[PDB]
């Protein structure tokens, strides 16, 4: 109830450039002052001959809303040989997912494609690039030999990225083994200090991967999002992904033990094409310090009053139990067609109850399909069903709708008022907005 | 077979 | 004035806490003018089917004869969206995906609107036989956009209102959902609207395809009584997506593809015995309580309706109507049925 919604802070990318499509915060901490990182997959760079590689902008917070993008990288296309490009990164989406753990930007690009060394192709294995201060390092887990629709070939991998307590990456490519999907985690230090620009494919000795299945599994999309928690009460953060087309398309959302990538949970969506694990979030949100799951599923069809099914939208909210279970609640959504679910944001505590809220977004939803935001808070039972605060999508639609809480972040406290803040992002009107939570510091 | 051209590899 | 769903246009008064109440009366005619449209996949996965399309021209048409004042035939043809990572898009396979397997495959495309609805046999009998297969890498393949592209260009497609629609989709593959669409980076949803310009779908490749609610609005928006023809395990897949698709049919092609006419004639007849209504209430603070009254007695719940009905038989649907509240009118229409109930409601609050 407490997010400032009369001065909110906007910023404002280059226009088509999908500005906003992935959001962040980051707080190096070794340096006091605190940016907001921008992904702008089709956004236009300086990079030789390459056409909408995408952007990763740094963003201000002190007294003014410019944004310079991260050069993670300057070069074009490598050479395989003479009149033979190694890769090809028009087109690639770099920034289409950003994360950033203290000092370190992690951003990728998932439609990156590159030629094998066998033979002329166009592999879409997607590409990352780590920033780790002053070192930035690619990583590209899922380019290498055993490559084909059948292997890594089509991996995409960076489609979806998260970082772990402990410095590791989870990274998900829904390619992989065709579209069965995969998800590869590597200690940080590893990636750093193993990279070499000369070497095409990297072996990484601690990284965990996730391998292949039966033919059934084919088209299940593991890695379409991820999230991170403790889930066996060992202190190591757990790998939970969304496997949307999972299950005959009822989708799935499994939980890979962070130690060895060993299965531990799995969720089954209850209405098939709902796209159950579009979204996954994991945070406490009773304040049992045990954390617990949010699963979206934007595409969900419920009966109405007369019998008519109505595309709302579902959010399961699941709490963890120390013997090792969960409860489950479904949160449907208010209007047809506005994907309630699409995004799931943590906010730890908005308020300073105790008990961390979340944030929920309809992208198509609220007047004229602005978007919408639902906030949500927590309590010693669970979540509370009823938003106690709704926040509306301010610009007006161009050519694509501007899909407002299509990404979100929060948790971090960027004014240092001791509560936590809010950024919204609005990738079809290229806008990304800060609420600041207001005193109930 | 696997992939739409998986009838043609088979 | 409407020959099957009478009273075509009710006028009633209400007030607020009370209720009104009247029946509504749907019956089914003898014989229907049956348009029927061939949405074929014509993947590289349909290679043994699609010959099998010759046999669906003559023998169809004198088999309709006997359940159709007068039948009509197109075809059209989809594969899947033209981008990575659905397709190769090395210059060598973009546009013959059989390249290493030296097929004479035809590039992929979309969606292709072959031919209108005709009543000349001899036109659909030579464009099925001309028309060759296409390829792409993953099994999903396109079919949702396709026929949502099919339902919604009444004028390209010829659908005439006084028909009997019939949009049959034949596959052997699962399609791809709204949000699949986003491994390929398109994230813009789709509208819904007609983009058949030179009679190919030209926005495939920049909009995703379309939800279930969506396909479901817009095929019962348009009267369309879409059969699915699939021929593999896929098919469960589809039976089991008809409770979130009213008024759809699914069929089995088996192996051979031998059962592709009495597919068609047994889904006609199932579909013209079946009479369901949902109603369009968007009057506010007016709710609506309608159950059917079906021939054999029973009182179903209006929005399943009534099954094994005939020409010679009406089904009576008595509708409730109450305030709630207050600040128009309601359309009761039976899905599948090219006539509407209008219920136009005064008030005073
Ligand atoms: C959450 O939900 C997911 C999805 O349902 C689930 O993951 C799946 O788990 C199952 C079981 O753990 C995996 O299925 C297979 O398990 C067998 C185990 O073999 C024993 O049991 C079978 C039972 O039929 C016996 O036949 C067999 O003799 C053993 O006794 C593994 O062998 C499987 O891997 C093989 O197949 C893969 C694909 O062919 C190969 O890539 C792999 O290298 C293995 O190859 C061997 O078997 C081949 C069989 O054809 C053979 O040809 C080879 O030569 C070689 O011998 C496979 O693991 C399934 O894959 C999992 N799928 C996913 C997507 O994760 C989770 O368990 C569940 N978690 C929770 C907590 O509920
Ligand atoms: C990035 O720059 C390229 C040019 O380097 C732009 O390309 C245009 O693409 C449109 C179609 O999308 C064409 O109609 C124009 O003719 C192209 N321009 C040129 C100069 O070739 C591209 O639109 C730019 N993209 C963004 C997001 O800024
Ligand atoms: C129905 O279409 C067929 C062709 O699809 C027509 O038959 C052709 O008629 C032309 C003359 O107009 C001849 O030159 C061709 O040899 C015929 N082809 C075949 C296969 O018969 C037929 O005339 C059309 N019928 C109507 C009523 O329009
Ligand atoms: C609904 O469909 C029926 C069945 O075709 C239509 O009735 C025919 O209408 C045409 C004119 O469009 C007449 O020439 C036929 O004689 C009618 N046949 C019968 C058996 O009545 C009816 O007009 C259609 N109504 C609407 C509103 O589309
Ligand atoms: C159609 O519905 C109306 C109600 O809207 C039915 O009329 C009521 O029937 C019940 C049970 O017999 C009585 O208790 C009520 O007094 C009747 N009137 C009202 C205003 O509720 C009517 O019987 C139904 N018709 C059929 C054929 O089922
Ligand atoms: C994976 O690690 C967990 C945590 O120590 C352990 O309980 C489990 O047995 C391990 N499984 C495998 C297959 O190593
Ligand atoms: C409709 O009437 C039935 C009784 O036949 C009742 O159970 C149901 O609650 C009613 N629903 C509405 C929306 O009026
Ligand atoms: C279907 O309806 C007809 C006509 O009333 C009747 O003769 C027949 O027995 C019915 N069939 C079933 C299975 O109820
Ligand atoms: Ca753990
Ligand atoms: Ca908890
Ligand atoms: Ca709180
Ligand atoms: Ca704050
Ligand atoms: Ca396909
Ligand atoms: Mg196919």
């Amino acid at each position: 109830f407490n997010l400032d919604v009369d001065s909110p802070a906007e910023y404002s990318g280059p226009e088509g450039s999908y500005f906003g499509f992935a959001v962040d915060f980051f707080v190096p901490s070794a340096s006091s002052r605190m940016f907001l990182l921008v992904g702008a997959p089709k956004a236009n760079t300086t990079q030789p001959g390459i056409v909408e590689g995408g952007q990763v902008l740094k963003c201000d917070w002190s007294s003014t809303r410019r944004c310079q993008p991260i050069e993670f990288d300057a070069t074009g296309n490598r050479d395989y040989a003479k009149d033979d490009p190694l890769e090809f990164k028009s087109h690639q989406w770099f920034g289409a997912s950003v994360r950033s753990k203290q000092d370190k930007i992690l951003a990728c690009a998932p439609l990156y494609h590159w030629r094998t060394e066998m033979k002329q192709e166009r592999e879409p294995v997607g590409t990352c690039f780590l920033q780790d201060g002053t070192k930035t390092v690619e990583y590209a887990p899922c380019r290498s030999q055993d490559i084909d629709a059948d292997g890594q070939g089509f991996c995409q991998g960076g489609f979806s990225i998260d970082f772990t307590k402990a410095d590791r990456v989870l990274l998900g490519g829904p390619g992989s083994f065709y579209w069965q999907g995969q998800l590869i985690s590597d200690q940080v230090a590893e990636i750093v200090s193993k990279y070499d620009p000369n070497v095409y494919s990297i072996k990484y000795n601690n990284q965990l991967a996730t391998r292949t299945a039966q033919a059934i599994f084919d088209d299940s999309y593991l890695g379409y999002s991820v999230a991170v928690g403790d889930f066996n009460g060992d202190g190591i953060d757990d790998f939970v992904s969304g496997v949307p087309r999972a299950a005959r398309t009822l989708g799935m959302v499994y939980i890979y033990d962070g130690k060895n990538m060993s299965s531990l949970y799995n969720f089954t969506g209850e209405q098939m094409a709902a796209y159950f694990g579009f979204s996954v979030a994991a945070t406490d949100i009773n304040g049992d310090d045990y954390a617990d799951v949010f699963i979206g599923a934007p595409l969900f069809m419920d009966r109405g009053s007369d019998g008519k099914l109505q595309e709302v939208g579902q959010v399961s909210v699941s709490l963890q139990r120390a013997s090792g279970d969960f409860q489950t609640t479904k949160l449907n959504g208010f209007e047809v067609f506005a994907r309630f679910g699409s995004a799931i944001a943590p906010l730890g505590d908005l308020d300073q109850d105790g008990f961390n809220d979340i944030a929920i977004a309809a992208p198509y939803g609220g007047e004229d399909k602005k978007g919408i935001v639902y906030i949500f808070n927590g309590r010693s039972t669970g979540l509370n069903a009823v938003p106690s605060q709704i926040l509306e999508g301010q610009w007006a639609a161009r050519s694509m709708p501007p899909s407002f809480g299509y990404s979100m972040k929060g948790a971090t406290d960027i004014d240092k008022n001791g509560y936590p803040d809010l950024i919204v992002g609005a990738f079809g009107v290229d806008r990304a907005i800060l609420y600041r939570a207001r005193p109930v510091g | 077979g696997r992939g739409d051209l998986g009838r043609l590899k088979k | 004035i409407n020959t099957q769903v009478t009273p075509g246009e009710v006028s009633i008064q209400l007030r607020p806490g009370a209720e009104a109440n009247f029946m509504l009366k749907v019956h089914p005619l003898k014989k229907y003018p049956v348009d029927l449209y061939y949405l074929v996949d014509v993947s590289a996965s349909m290679h043994n089917n699609i010959e099998k399309l010759n046999s669906v021209g003559n023998d169809l048409s004198r088999k309709m004869a006997f359940f159709s004042r007068d039948f009509r035939l197109g075809f059209g043809s989809y594969v899947d969206k033209t981008v990575s990572p659905y397709i190769s898009i090395h210059p060598e396979r973009i546009h013959n995906q059989c390249s290493d397997y030296n097929l004479d495959c035809m590039p992929p495309h979309g969606y292709i609107h072959v031919l209108s609805l005709t009543e000349n046999i001899t036109e659909f009998e030579k464009a099925v036989h001309r028309q060759k297969i296409s390829g792409n890498i993953d099994t999903p393949e396109g079919g949702f956009d396709a026929m949502l592209q099919a339902a919604v260009c009444e004028s390209h497609i010829g659908w005439r209102k006084e028909a009997k629609r019939l949009l049959l989709v034949m596959t052997d593959q699962t399609s791809h959902l709204a949000l699949d669409s986003k491994l390929a980076g398109i994230v813009v949803p789709n509208d819904g609207n007609c983009h058949l310009k030179n009679n190919v779908y030209v926005k495939s490749t920049t909009m995703e395809h379309p939800s279930l609610g969506q396909l479901s609005e817009k095929l019962i928006d348009n009267n369309i009584n879409v059969i699915f023809a699939v021929q593999g395990k896929q098919f469960h897949w589809y039976k089991d997506l008809l409770p979130l698709l009213p008024g759809t049919i699914a069929g089995e092609i088996e192996s051979k593809a031998a059962n592709l006419n009495n597919l068609v004639v047994e889904a006609y007849q199932k579909l013209i015995s079946e009479v369901k209504v949902q109603v369009e209430n968007q009057v506010q603070g007016i709710y609506f309580n309608i159950t059917a009254i079906c021939p054999d007695g029973s009182r179903k719940p209006g929005m399943e309706g009534c099954r094994n009905v005939t020409s010679n038989d009406e089904v009576l649907f008595n509708v409730t109507v109450t305030m709630k509240k207050c600040d128009n009118y309601a359309i009761i229409k039976p899905i599948g049925f090219n006539e509407t109930a209008k219920i136009h409601i005064h008030r005073n609050c």
